[PDB]
């Protein structure tokens, strides 16, 4: 599932998640 | 959007009630 990729700084929201964005 | 700065259990959890329909579907594990 997405929600490791963006669990260790900031981001852009397409590595927090991929279906409610 | 913009979105619920929340790692792991939490951001899940704020999934079931912000996606209000269709939650986290995700990969099995075995």
């Amino acid at each position: 599932g997405i929600v490791e990729q963006c669990c260790a700084s900031v981001c852009s929201l397409y590595q927090l998640e991929n279906y409610c964005n | 959007f913009v979105n619920q700065h929340l790692c792991g259990s939490h951001l899940v959890e704020a999934l079931y009630l912000v996606c209000g329909e269709r939650g986290f579907f995700y990969t099995p594990k075995a």
